[PDB]
């Protein structure tokens, strides 16, 4: 277990920072780490009208880099610490890291397709539109359209980036909702 | 519920970001000082209890989560003061700070149903841990109510004695001629002014 | 007793305050500062307990609800400070607050009933949720009593022991030639002057 | 539930004072409202030498405005800021709606009837004078004597009012107890 | 472990002092103004517990016993605050004061074993004085968990309608168009802009 | 004992006074300035107890009655500290108060024998009203004790552990080249150079 | 039971003495009254080598003015403050009333005789001298012969005093013990 | 049990000092006293690879005084006083009564051989050289002929004295380890 001072200059928040995300921590898991199953019940009941099982799953195995298959607070602080507190370019690392899944450097449409569904699991299955059963597959394709650039049938890390850069309300997203808290 | 891992979560939403078509809403203000470093102070019958203003504000609704609990401020002090049991409410603020409530088989199980029902805590909320011991206690509570229902007559001379004491004491400040017994007093006073008629001695 | 709904009751004789038919007493001055917000201490063996004074007048008759407890005054510390167990007065301040008395099981009867004698709390105000706890208990340490009245001898063995130990002390005291013990001795030697005889060494 | 604030907008109680009258009202009710028999209980314990049950049940309906069979904190603090911190006015109207019983703006004889007999129950069955099993009946007759003008075998606020300011003993009453405490 | 007689051992040494035959290493510095008379404070939920800081760390790899400890601290009240049970906690310190965990019967076992998780103690350091008790209390609670894995249903319907309360307040929110409230409604607010879709109500 | 009555057999003497034939002792001083209103404070690992310096001094030839008492003063504080537990402390010091000794049926039957054996309590003291209880208990926890002396295996693998454990951070210490461990494998080295041997890891 | 202030003003003692007093009377008498038998338990344990039970019952019988069979801390007090406060008349009329069994007004030698068999009851059986069976009669002969002024059988509150005057001896034991504490 | 004050004039130990060393040994021993077997078990734990129990022996007979059996925190302190406070001679001479096994004055081979059987115990049967089973025969040999000067197979407190300070070693081991705690 990493100590305060370590994680302190390890991570960037402060020590009030750190003591307050600990004890929210411990609080829910006494023992100090974290499960995949204890993780998605934490998970879930931030999203009371959908299945958030399989992106809480995508979440658990991006935050869990050494692949103990448990997240240590080392693991949440420093997930955390790239999330909230790095710049625009370390949040879409983590966010291409999280899209592919076999982290080979390149997302193709089913990798897309898998977060998609897990995503739109989510919504639930009364929503407004409708449950077209069809609506991930589309949207991947326009995430495709917007992020591909050589229209090689893959994104790269470099298209993901330029194409992030090129659109103003990813700019805002990025720097209001990641940087208020 | 779990406000800890809120911060997860919304730190989690970054892998929604980049893949939604459309704009984002405005993010909240949250302009409270964060909300963070209260340790507010619940002195229960002269017992300090310290807790988080965020682990009472988990579970509204409840006297300690909303803001009944104004009532019993004191700005003097800087404290809320409660004239409870304060064993019991260890129960009460374990509730808060875990979600389950247990059951302490060595207590009443009328004393804890009335703390319950004083600080808002539903008895179906007891943890499965404890749900069977606090069911089987109350159903033998239940069991004495429902057979005294249908040895009450000591109780029942108890308070007949404690009337006729009463109304004595009374006639007794008569013949004479303790702030609630002065008021009290004045007030039957005034109810045989109204009536025009006086009470009298019972021997 | 309810010191609380007196204003609603005083508020409630607005009903017959037209319909009367003549004058009406004068009411009683109150002037004592409203005896609210008072919030006195009772140390109990070091363990602080507050409570409203107005919530200890509920009960007079008792210990805490006259003026006995100025016995108990310090006003050096301004606090009330009884040398008794704190576990069982939060028993007795409950009974205060609530007007029912609970007994806790995991408690010697003996030390119970202690406490309630010494507090003025009669064994018959205990609630009916824990009468038939209390009774049972009580009798069969009222058992054991009269088994013993009628494994003892180790008792007697151990207080003629010493009773021997306090002579033996006072002799050796006098072979030599604790203010409690030089007092108890000066007491003794006092005795022997008075008699003109002296006490001898059991052996 | 409302809450501090708004209740020390709405009556006219201080904050201490409202804090006080909710401990009292919480330690009798410990969920935060009273239903009609245990407010019966507890009023009854006032008058250890009568039957205060009817006049409990009259007290209990006019406390209780907005008719739900509970009366709760809100309902406590508005009527006892009427009768103790009201006008003269005020409280005679509060008066005069109490025994109105239909409420439809009259005071008959047999309404004045049921009041007196309420009241008379308090004064229990061994009593001074004698237990004349008509001195209500008389005593409505006084009290439509008085109040009523138009002799219309029947009471208005017009005449409850002009009548009361018509007593000197009625103003002593009022202002002396109701404003003590 | 045993720090208290570490001086007696190195004391003892001195036995073996003469009789080597070669030199000796350097003794530690030990510069850390010997580590005494410390009496750190606890604060658990309110009660304050006072210990030697020794006492913590004669066992590591405990939390009190660790550099953990450190996120518990307040520099400002210059205490250690945790937000726990502080009945249990009395028999968490109790074994650090003298190597032995005991088992209070009166509490819930799962109450228990969280306190215990928490703290980093094992279940196996529990003396042979409480072991059977312990044991046999945890196998009830096992026997319970797995009967309910293998009256359940009263916790589903609560669970599922706590879920349906908060989409319904979420829904209700919209409508009108608490910070862990706002904060959770924004979030779902950008998972709706997400997705495209947005939620509708259940009824 | 009883030196609260003291005072009234000194005055009872009176009726001794006149009838004497012969001179009278010289009372004594008791110039301590009356040994009243002291009210020390006894802080047992953090809760504070308080008492009258009298009632410890009823019964000495124990901790508190005693000097011994004088180890655990902490001058800076002006109280004394034991790093004890409180909840059977408050049984110790009832027995200061009455003379009785009452057994908690909720405690471990092991603690409370070894916080008696630390105040210097003897078992023998404890009133019929909890003897038969405790002595059941002992009984229990004797033939728990005597069938492990005639299950105590994991016991026996857990401390052979922990030495294992302690011999191989030694010899990682060694590699290598937390104040307890460094002196104690400082004593440790110094044995080696005594016996001009070296230890070896296990595995 | 006499409140702290009417004590203050009928005895002698402050309010810090009788506070202490009171909190040893109810140390050992619980209720605030104490019987013959728990009386003489009390008193017992400061005579470990005689039997005090009949001097005990002399005390209690003189303490306890109104003869309720009680002996309330009213009786405590009270006879503490003419004992250790009041003046050497005062203790010599107390200590005379004592002696005088039937209160009649005078002593006998055998309302003497039983004072000193319950005093040197409490000297034991086991004594230096000799337990000569007649110790107490003698001692009765020289209490008269120095007491009793008319030689008529008979002690007087009169001779009683003066003859308690005419012996230093009681001075300095009256002035020494019974003020000291 | 002497006092604090007695044992602060006896030993050479501060108040402070002798409350920490009551404190930790009442907190191994709550009854004031050790004896052998409870004070095997406590040297035990300090050497995790050997058997202390021999040593043990020794240390516990050379610490009790009085040969009541038992070691009370007097004796504790005592020795601890002498070998941590005293002078290097009053270390030696504790050391040289600890060889000397039946206190008669010199030191034998074969008293020299329990000592030195007893100080191997502790490293073990499983050590890096070997176990000879003759090392403590032969470390007798060499502590003979270093410490005895008129070679008559026995060493008095002169010889052990004077061949100590002829080594500086020993001055080095007595200075540093014994002053530093
Ligand atoms: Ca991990
Ligand atoms: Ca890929
Ligand atoms: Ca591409
Ligand atoms: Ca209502
Ligand atoms: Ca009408
Ligand atoms: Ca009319
Ligand atoms: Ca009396
Ligand atoms: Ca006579
Ligand atoms: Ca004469
Ligand atoms: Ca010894
Ligand atoms: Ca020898
Ligand atoms: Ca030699
Ligand atoms: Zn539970
Ligand atoms: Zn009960
Ligand atoms: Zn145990
Ligand atoms: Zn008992």
């Amino acid at each position: 277990p990493e100590g305060l001072e370590q994680l302190q200059e390890q991570t960037k928040f402060t020590r009030k920072e750190l003591q307050v995300l600990y004890r929210g921590f411990k609080n829910e898991c006494p023992s100090g780490i974290v499960n995949e199953e204890n993780f998605k019940q934490i998970y879930s009941q931030f999203f009371p009208q959908g299945d958030s099982s399989t992106y809480a799953t995508f979440l658990f195995n991006a935050f869990d880099t050494n692949h103990d298959g448990s997240v240590s607070f080392e693991d949440f602080v420093a997930g955390l610490s790239v999330i909230l507190r790095g710049t625009v370019d370390d949040r879409l690392n983590w966010a291409f890291n999280l899209y592919d899944l076999n982290k080979d450097g390149c997302i193709t449409k089913e990798e897309m397709l898998d977060i998609m569904k897990s995503i739109y699991d989510m919504m639930g299955k009364y929503t407004y539109p409708a449950l077209r059963e069809e609506a991930p597959r589309e949207h991947v394709e326009s995430f495709f359209q917007k992020m591909d650039r050589n229209k090689d049938g893959v994104v790269t890390i470099e298209e993901f980036i330029e194409s992030c850069q090129k659109d103003e309300n990813i700019m805002r997203s990025m720097q209001l909702f990641d940087n208020v808290i | 519920g779990v406000a800890a891992w809120l911060p997860f979560a919304r730190a989690a939403a970054i892998g929604w970001m980049p893949v939604a078509s459309g704009p984002m809403p405005a993010p909240p203000r949250q302009e409270r000082k964060r909300t963070q470093d209260a340790l507010i102070v619940l002195n229960v019958s002269g017992t300090r209890f310290q807790t988080w203003q965020d682990t009472l504000e988990r579970y509204p609704d409840t006297l300690l989560g909303s803001s009944e609990r104004d009532f019993f401020y004191h700005p003097e002090t800087q404290q809320y003061f409660f004239d409870r049991d304060p064993d019991i409410f260890r129960h009460i603020l374990n509730f808060y700070r875990t979600g389950k409530l247990h059951y302490p088989r060595h207590e009443c199980i009328s004393a804890y149903d009335e703390e319950l029902a004083f600080f808002g805590l539903i008895p179906e909320i007891i943890g499965d841990c404890c749900y069977e011991e606090y069911k089987d206690r109350r159903r033998e509570n239940a069991e004495r109510l429902q057979d005294d229902a249908d040895q009450k007559k000591a109780r029942l001379a108890r308070i007949r004695a404690a009337k006729s004491g009463s109304a004595n004491a009374y006639m007794q400040s008569k013949r004479n001629g303790s702030s609630f017994e002065t008021q009290h007093h004045h007030l039957l006073h005034c109810l045989e002014k109204t009536t025009n008629h006086e009470f009298v001695d019972e021997q």
